[PDB]
RNA sequence: ACACCAUGG
RNA sequence: AGGAGUGGAGCCUGCGGCUUAAUUUGACCAACACGGGAAACCUCACCCGGCCCGGACACGGACAGGAUUGACAGAUUGAUAGCUCUUUCUCGAUUCUGUGGGUGGUGGUGCAUGGCCGUUCUUAGUUGGUGGAGCGAUUUGUCUGGUUAAUUCCGAUAACGAACGAGACUCUGGCAUGCUAACUAGUUACGCGACCCCCGAGCGGUCGGCGUCCCCCAACUUCUUAGAGGGACAAGUGGCGUUCAGCCACCCGAGAUUGAGCAAUAACAGGUCUGUGAUGCCCUUAGAUGUCGGGGCUGCACGCGCGCUACACUGACUGGCUCAGCGUGUGCCUACCCUACGCCGGCAGGCGCGGGUAACCCGUUGAACCCCAUUCGUGAUGGGGAUCGGGGAUUGCAAUUAUUCCCCAUGAACGAGGAAUUCCCAGUAAGUGCGGGUCAUAAGCUUGCGUUGAUUAAGUCCCUGCCCUUUGUACACACCGCCCG
């Protein structure tokens, strides 16, 4: 059938993807997060962060 | 083929044994874990658990990337035939709740 | 986990799936009356005490249901075989839930009923069990092409500062 | 241009324009004058004048300024008067002078 | 644990950003006795959610 | 995100041969059996499987990328 | 060089077929991040562009570049007449 | 104790 | 009133235009270093070629001398895609053929929508019940006056009594020699001891001096850390105030105005379908708009925007000396972390062998400007460091259109910048470096942190705008209106 189905993504954009949403595009990988920074503030409280800058 | 007829019973069994399925939605990562790890991709699983579902048999939810899975009555029976079971036995889930 | 994993991953890792459990629970439990999770870990040991306003259907005829989630719940996020432990609760007051409320606001809604009929209802109700003030906005295409959008405000509110952080249940 | 006026949807225009040849009772021309009312003075390539018309989809959208190339439909049963039905950019009238469908007659 | 992101779903807009933190708090006590009375004690009188964790020795 | 362009080529797949079953084994005396081919002396493959011949060559089927021979 | 060797094969068995005094025909390839070495020297290349396969005759000097590097990605640009937007001043229609 | 300030898909 | 500027120069970068197989695309105060958008592959939506189905399910057909899969070699092919052809082995009811129907989509529509966010709008604004006035739309309450950062208060009073916004609130900065209590922070002492110098009495020990030298089962919590309380209230004193509400100066003081977060009613055809397994309708659906190889987003006659480095002597070069704060750190698929100390190499770098899941190791974080001493000398000069030649390493599957980095060499414009125009009030402007984000490699960006630290103001309504009252209007899509010959 095939045995060219994929080529190293093993590092930078292809590697990773958000955790919820599964986009690529500004993931935030600080403290292991791995999610988008769209979704991240979607969960930024069951989380515990707390805005109060 | 869609599948190893080795494979399908092999999903199959597992399901049955347990009453619930679970795999994360993605093509590529080369086996599923859990008892079906020794052999089988969870392409086959995802693809088979569809089909599974497009005949009653199975209810299907998706939250964050994973699929779950839920074996109802019909399912149970035709399984049991399916299986050539003692038509009556079920491991599945089997105790009054308190 | 031959090395254990830092105290700020910790944290962050706990989080995490605190979040994903109740957005999984969501959706299974929606038409249950659902109203959010609560976990609790004991030594060798992992309770989570489920809270809906109808537990009859939550708990299924002998408990089914409650077997299944236990089953998923461990498969899914790797625990081993007799460490998680799902119960069922009853909220007391569930006027005073906005979750509830906009769930059973939106089940109303979906089965066939004007929007004032339900809004109305809704208002008197999470008023008549105590509480000093409630609101309600419906927004989408109501009756035309073109949006548009409907308040509904009875008692009391407050939008700024910190009491907003308790004293307010948003949904 | 430059008005208030971000109330009206946005151009958009990017998207696939294509190509549009003659038809039964269709024809290119070229304008020569315009008059008041928003109707304009046209000729046809072949020789009527057919003081033409804007239909009512174009009304202060696509503007016909002077001397360009245009497609207008005739009237079955009428000569004399005919109405707008598109505008073509320099690039569509140079591509249909190319592609040997308006005449080697009038310029841009 | 400080983490700064813009709070615009695309790109337009003046360009807000919010400052998200957590905080941690960490305390130790120390204990010179045999293991079984402390290893019980522990084990009593902790409803919230608070993270203990007790080891072997550390003096 | 438009009208495709006319292909020239277009043929999905090979028609995949069909053919009258088994004829490799040869009944040759009443009761006595003549093997026309070998059978594939890979160990995993069970002695019960046919190896090809080609013009020159045999060929295993089971053996996916093994087992050619050059006469 | 785990199969670019097909490129050094092909381009063999192919300088040996040509007849004396004359020249081989053309290997074509993808492969434009090759080292040319000094075996590959006399051939005839088509070194793909992007659509075309523009052919390539390999000279010495050409050693230790890449293939790529003989075979450039686009038209050179000669300017047309700036438009209706290409100044500050440019913008108005009525 | 008053220079010049027109127009609008 | 002033400071630093921007516009002028070279370069980096975003937008238009031009060019192209394609240079994918959204947005035009409130777009243009914005889409966390630093694109080599991937990303990726664009362009040139090529395999796959991952087309559920139902009905019909076909079918165990058999439905159907896979594949060596030779040719073909960019290709070691059984992609197609020649060949002839394999697989065994899962498939294939035809119809109905499903499915996916960085396809279209932000002028069909949800959610979010921006903006009007950083100001003080907003609204209902019973009562009063009007046939009515509406109006008073919400105000002549003083006061306030404020629809904040005092008052007046056809209104009385309330709701939201303001304020209160939450975090943070400034003060405790008072409390709680610390080998994962210390200090003082001596138990010490040891090193070193006389450096001073003395001699060299003793008296002393230097110690991030080693100890203490010594004493304590000043420095460090972080919890509970305390403190500030226009409270005291003197003026101006209808003696009210409050303003001004001063005393005691750590401080008599620290900085943020949160925010109303009503709206906008603002932005986003390209964050979403949020989503209606339309489109395409096997010759794909659902995958691999190559190219593009970087293409350069030209117009603009946010910026970086400079035009030197209040400086450049070469040595020497001596000071921080916020932080991150072994990765759950995924597969990589911060680095000490030894050795090798001029340099980038290489090998070796320990610590760290972290107040424990990098680390007493030996940071730059600054500080001290040497050469140059008004000269596009040793200022400036573009452009270009040659060579050496690291990352990676791959570095050419040069990823980044090091060395020798080349040595452009630029001598304080026209019309215009931006930001800013005290630990602020500016100079200066250091961490976070993205990150296999990697900031001329942005988000934070400290470090040296000014000149000018304590105002006004002139300009550009904003809020309240009175007044005029032929406007209500609301002056970007309307309209005459
Ligand atoms: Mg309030
Ligand atoms: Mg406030
Ligand atoms: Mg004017
Ligand atoms: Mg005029
Ligand atoms: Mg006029
Ligand atoms: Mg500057
Ligand atoms: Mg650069
Ligand atoms: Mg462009
Ligand atoms: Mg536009
Ligand atoms: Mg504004
Ligand atoms: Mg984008
Ligand atoms: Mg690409
Ligand atoms: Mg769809
Ligand atoms: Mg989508
Ligand atoms: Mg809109
Ligand atoms: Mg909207
Ligand atoms: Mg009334
Ligand atoms: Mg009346
Ligand atoms: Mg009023
Ligand atoms: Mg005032
Ligand atoms: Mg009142
Ligand atoms: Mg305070
Ligand atoms: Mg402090
Ligand atoms: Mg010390
Ligand atoms: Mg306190
Ligand atoms: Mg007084
Ligand atoms: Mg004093
Ligand atoms: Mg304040
Ligand atoms: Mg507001
Ligand atoms: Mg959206
Ligand atoms: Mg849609
Ligand atoms: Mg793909
Ligand atoms: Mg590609
Ligand atoms: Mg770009
Ligand atoms: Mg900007
Ligand atoms: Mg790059
Ligand atoms: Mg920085
Ligand atoms: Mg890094
Ligand atoms: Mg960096
Ligand atoms: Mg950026
Ligand atoms: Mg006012
Ligand atoms: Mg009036
Ligand atoms: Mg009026
Ligand atoms: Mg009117
Ligand atoms: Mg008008
Ligand atoms: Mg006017």
């Amino acid at each position: 059938q095939q045995l060219y189905w994929s080529h190293p993504r093993k590092f930078g954009q292809g590697s990773r993807s958000c955790r919820v949403c599964s986009n690529r595009h500004g993931l935030i990988r600080k403290y292991g997060l791995n999610m988008c920074r769209q979704c991240f503030r979607q969960y930024a409280k069951d989380i515990g962060f707390i805005k109060l800058d | 083929m869609l599948m190893p007829k080795k494979n399908r019973i092999a999903i199959y069994e597992l399901l049955f044994k347990e009453g619930v399925m679970v795999a994360k939605k993605d093509v590529h990562m080369p086996k599923h874990p859990e008892l079906a790890d020794k052999n089988v991709p969870n392409l086959h699983v995802m693809k088979a658990m569809q089909s599974l579902k497009s005949r009653g048999y199975v209810k299907e939810q998706f939250a964050w990337r994973h699929f779950y899975w839920y074996l109802t009555n019909e399912g149970i029976q035709y399984l049991r035939d399916y299986l050539h079971l003692p038509p009556e036995i079920v491991p599945a889930t089997l105790r009054r709740s308190r | 986990m031959a090395v254990q994993i830092s105290k700020k991953r910790k944290f962050v890792a706990d989080g995490i799936f605190k979040a994903e459990l109740n957005e999984f629970l969501t959706r299974e439990l929606a038409e249950d009356g659902y109203s959010g999770v609560e976990v609790r870990v004991t030594p060798t040991r992992t309770e989570i005490i489920i809270l809906a306003t109808r537990t009859q259907n939550v708990l299924g005829e002998k408990g089914r249901r409650i077997r299944e989630l236990t089953a998923v719940v461990q498969k899914r996020f790797g625990f081993p075989e007799g460490s998680v432990e799902l119960y069922a609760e009853k909220v007391a007051t569930r006027g005073l839930c906005a979750i509830a409320q906009a769930e059973s606001l939106r089940y109303k809604l979906l089965g066939g009923l004007a929007v004032r009929r339900a809004c109305y209802g809704v208002l008197r109700f999470i008023m008549e069990s105590g509480a000093k003030g409630c609101e309600v906005v419906v927004s989408g295409k109501l009756r035309g092409q073109r949006a548009k959008s409907m308040k509904f405000v009875d008692g009391l509110m407050i939008h700024s500062g910190d009491p907003v952080n308790y004293y307010v249940d948003t949904a | 241009g430059g008005k208030n006026r971000r109330r009206g949807k946005n151009e958009n225009e990017s998207e696939k324009r294509e190509l549009v040849f003659k038809e039964d009772g269709q024809e290119y021309a070229q304008v020569i004058k315009m008059l008041g009312n928003g109707r304009l003075e046209a000729m046809c390539f072949d020789g009527v004048k057919r003081l033409c018309h804007i239909r009512g989809k174009l009304r202060k959208k696509v503007w016909i300024n002077t001397s360009d190339i245009i497609l207008v439909g005739l009237r079955d049963y009428q000569d004399n008067k005919a109405d707008v039905i598109l505008k073509y950019n320099a690039d569509e009238a140079r591509s249909l002078k190319a592609y040997g469908e308006l005449p080697e007659h009038a310029k841009i | 644990l400080r983490i700064t992101t813009r709070k615009t779903p695309c790109g337009e807009g003046s360009k807000t950003w919010d400052r998200f933190q957590m905080r941690i708090h960490k305390r130790l006590i120390d204990l010179h006795s045999p293991s079984e009375i402390v290893k019980q004690i522990t084990s009593i009188s902790i409803e919230p959610g608070v993270e203990v964790e007790v080891t072997i020795a550390d003096a | 995100k438009k009208s495709y362009t006319t292909p020239k080529k277009n043929k999905h797949k090979r028609k995949k041969v069909k053919l009258a079953v088994l004829k490799y084994y040869k009944v040759d005396e009443n009761g006595k059996i003549s093997r026309l081919r070998r059978e594939c002396p890979s160990d995993e493959c069970g002695a019960g499987v046919f190896m090809a011949s080609h013009f020159d060559r045999h060929y295993c089927g089971k053996c996916c990328l093994t087992y050619c021979f050059n006469k | 060089r785990r199969k670019q060797h097909s490129l050094l094969k092909r381009l063999r068995k192919a300088k040996k077929e040509a007849p004396p005094m004359e020249k081989p025909e053309v290997v074509k390839t993808h492969l434009r991040d090759m080292i040319i070495l000094p075996e590959m020297v006399g051939s005839m290349v088509g070194v793909y562009n992007g659509k075309t396969f523009n052919q390539v005759e390999i000279k010495p000097e050409m050693i230790g570049h890449y293939l790529g590097e003989f075979s450039i990605t686009y038209k050179p640009v000669k300017h047309g007449r700036p438009g209706i937007g290409a100044t500050h001043s440019s913008r108005f229609i009525p």
